[PDB]
């Protein structure tokens, strides 16, 4: 699919754009607390008010 | 130096209507003064400018500015969903032209958030209601019709605008946005069902396709896509639910002090 | 050893006593409150009736009863930790309050009396103190005494002159 | 009546009474004593009472306002059964029915909320007696009058407090928060049953628009939510 899309290159052209991307083949080309309680108890405050 | 603003923005326009949209944009970018001397001169002035910034805004990518400097030029639904109001003080005929402004900022106001409002728009136009039942729609079919239909509205000078090019990418990204409504939120998502809803789009192999260029765009994420199986794969929280409670305090705050 | 009095409990000991002033009569009470570690917690007070008896015997056991169970109801549901009493003569010039404090040390040994003086108290000048028997020798000794409140309650005080979680895990 | 005016004593005594249980979902209710024959009610003392709410129905102890009442005339009878308070932070539904009780002690009943808590730093009381202002063609209907506050001491109590502000100028407790632990392990039945509350408060809302019902239960709903963030 990659080759389809870099416009049908051979497995040899493919080779040098996986090259230049560090893409590589695996199985297939390898390619990829306390502040918040305060303010709840400030929120819980204000809705008491 | 009210009357030499004035007149870089009428030449500014100028320049647009028969001139490029880069120097037009420099020209913008300069332009702006204090909003004072221009309130103390006329009321009109200042809703000539605040067009004029909608307008460059709508050549600009980002609809954002234009929606500020339209809504203080003319009112316009605030976030929260509060009404703006404008004031009445601008001469009629300048009313008018900012009535006309306000409708085409609807344009820019669509793209800035929601939903369904043209309270202060005439009730009784099929024109911008219409077109607003299509978006709510999703389907493309009726959006076509519509700029088929008010073909008149979009052509208002003809070389200018020998091509609608604007409002044809508009409705292009607006078809887009339903599709990422749905914004996966499931982990594996039979394929069948992803087909029927991408179906709807004009291209039939869209969904191969349509569905691989949507994540590209980001808007929606797919997992699994490609596969052999077929099938897609789809402290914050806290952040979150704080944020939540501070909108609540807000509101409240409101309340008690009115 | 440390008697740690309460907001509310100081300012009813010394509103008593001052009313009891006007009255010429010398006012007693029960003190409220817990036995921790050696230090002792007074977090309220009551006021006893005025008795025609004087010193021991002037506890009235009916109105304790009474007051007691009506205050159960209420939340506080403390111990009587000891009594407190105005008593004008200085220094230590009185026998008979003592032995009243006895009768308080044989029903709990840890009892404590504190005496308060609402003539000789002033602006700038509490005079108070309080006491326990001891275990040649003298009958009894005098222990300081500090104030508790809390954050709710500075606050609360702050309001003269103006121009529960946190406590139970503490 | 024109205004009111609260001793810091009365202050302390609402917070002492609010505190001795340890429970911040729970409101405390009691009597204060003073002096209501002016334009300018002076509250001076007070005690707290037995109290329990269930639904919107409320238990006061009758028996114990007039025993309790008795032995305070025999402290001071200068010091009347003028009304009643509660840790609020808010005025209840159920509090224009509880101040018709009170009203069989004295009349008018005074209302005294104090704020135990202190979310507002200016004031921590708010005080209400009950009124109509009235509709014309139709029947009066009653509601509390808000009247203004100024905290104010007598010499006695000027004093104390001063001398108390000098330097700045358990097995209950942990009973609670084995409840709060029962009530997270909970939690997601009482959540649904808030959920139904809520929506039925709103439901008596749009009624009025009952509404005072809805918004009490509503409320409740809200406190029982931060009650469960607080014990988290």
């Amino acid at each position: 699919l990659l080759a389809e899309m870099l416009g049908d290159l051979s497995d040899s052209q493919l080779k040098v754009w996986m090259s230049k991307y560090g893409w590589s083949a695996d199985e297939q080309i390898f390619i990829c607390x306390x502040x918040x309680x305060x303010x709840x108890x400030x929120x819980x405050x204000x809705x008491x008010x | 130096k009210m009357l030499g603003y004035f007149s870089l923005v009428g030449l500014l326009r100028l320049h647009s209507l028969l001139g490029d949209y880069y120097q037009a944009i420099k020209v913008l970018e300069n332009i702006e003064l204090n909003k004072k001397s221009m309130y103390s001169r006329v009321p009109e002035c200042q809703v000539t400018t605040y067009y004029y910034v909608g307008f460059a805004y709508l050549m600009m990518r980002r609809y954002q500015d234009a929606i500020r400097v339209f809504a203080n030029i003319l009112l316009y639904i605030q976030r929260t969903k509060s009404m703006f109001q404008r004031t009445t003080y601008k001469y009629e005929m300048i009313n008018k032209q900012n009535e006309q402004m306000h409708a085409l900022l609807a344009i820019a106001l669509t793209m800035y958030p929601m939903r369904i409002d043209e309270s202060i728009h005439l009730q009784l136009r099929e024109k911008y209601g219409d077109k607003m039942l299509r978006m709510q729609k999703g389907d493309p079919q009726v959006y076509e019709e519509l700029f088929s239909y008010s073909c008149p509205k979009f052509l208002s000078e003809p070389f200018l605008q020998q091509l609608k090019v604007f409002s044809d990418e508009v409705q292009q990204q607006a078809q887009l946005s339903t599709i990422r409504s749905f914004l996966k939120l499931y982990t594996t998502m039979p394929v069948a069902k992803l087909a029927g809803f991408l179906d709807l789009t004009e291209q039939e192999f869209r969904i191969q396709l349509l569905v691989f260029k949507h994540k590209m765009k980001n808007l929606v994420w797919t997992s699994g896509i490609s596969a052999l199986d077929g099938e897609f794969q789809s402290x914050x929280x806290x952040x979150x639910x704080x944020x939540x409670x501070x909108x609540x305090x807000x509101x409240x705050x409101x309340x008690x002090x009115x | 050893k440390q008697v740690q009095i309460d907001g509310l409990v100081v300012l009813k000991i010394i509103k008593h006593y001052q009313e009891e002033g006007q009255g010429t009569e010398v006012v007693q009470g029960v003190l409220l409150g817990l036995v921790v570690e050696d230090r002792l917690e007074i977090t309220n007070c009551f006021p006893f009736p005025q008795h025609t008896e004087d010193d021991a015997d002037f506890d009235e056991v009916q109105y304790q009863m009474e007051m007691m169970r009506s205050l159960r109801h209420v939340n506080i549901d403390h111990l009587h930790v000891g009594w407190y009493q105005s008593t004008y003569y200085g220094s230590f010039v009185t026998r008979a309050l003592l032995d009243s404090q006895f009768s308080y040390q044989h029903a709990i040994e840890e009892s404590v009396v504190l005496i308060y003086d609402p003539i000789k108290t002033a602006q700038g000048s509490l005079s108070l103190k309080a006491y326990r028997l001891t275990p040649f020798e003298y009958m009894f000794e005098e222990v300081p005494i500090v104030i508790k409140n809390s954050h709710l309650i500075n606050v609360l005080m702050w309001e003269l002159e103006k121009k529960x979680x946190x406590x139970x895990x503490x | 009546g024109r205004v009111v005016r609260l001793h810091p004593v009365i202050l302390a005594s609402i917070v002492d009474s609010y505190e001795r249980r340890n429970e911040g979902a729970a409101r405390v209710i009691g009597t204060l004593l003073g002096t209501v024959d002016k334009h300018s009610v002076e509250v001076t003392n007070c005690f707290s009472v037995p109290h329990n709410e269930s639904e919107d129905e409320v238990a006061v102890d009758m028996e114990f306002a007039k025993n309790m009442y008795e032995l305070h005339k025999k402290v001071s009878p200068n010091e009347l059964i003028l009304g009643w308070y509660a840790t609020g932070h808010d005025i209840t539904e159920h509090s224009v029915l509880i101040h018709e009780y009170y009203s069989r002690e004295a009349p008018n009943p005074i209302h005294l909320t104090v704020d135990t808590s202190l979310q507002n730093g200016r004031m921590s009381i708010k005080a209400y007696v009950s009124t109509l202002m009235g509709v014309p063609g139709r029947t009066m209907g009653v509601m509390f009058t808000p009247l203004t506050v100024k905290y104010a001491y007598y010499d006695t109590e000027r004093i104390g407090v001063d001398l108390i502000m000098k330097t700045c100028f358990x097995x209950x407790x942990x009973x609670x928060x084995x409840x709060x632990x029962x009530x997270x392990x909970x939690x997601x039945x009482x959540x649904x049953x808030x959920x139904x509350x809520x929506x039925x408060x709103x439901x008596x809302x749009x009624x009025x628009x009952x509404x005072x019902x809805x918004x009490x239960x509503x409320x409740x709903x809200x406190x029982x939510x931060x009650x469960x963030x607080x014990x988290x």
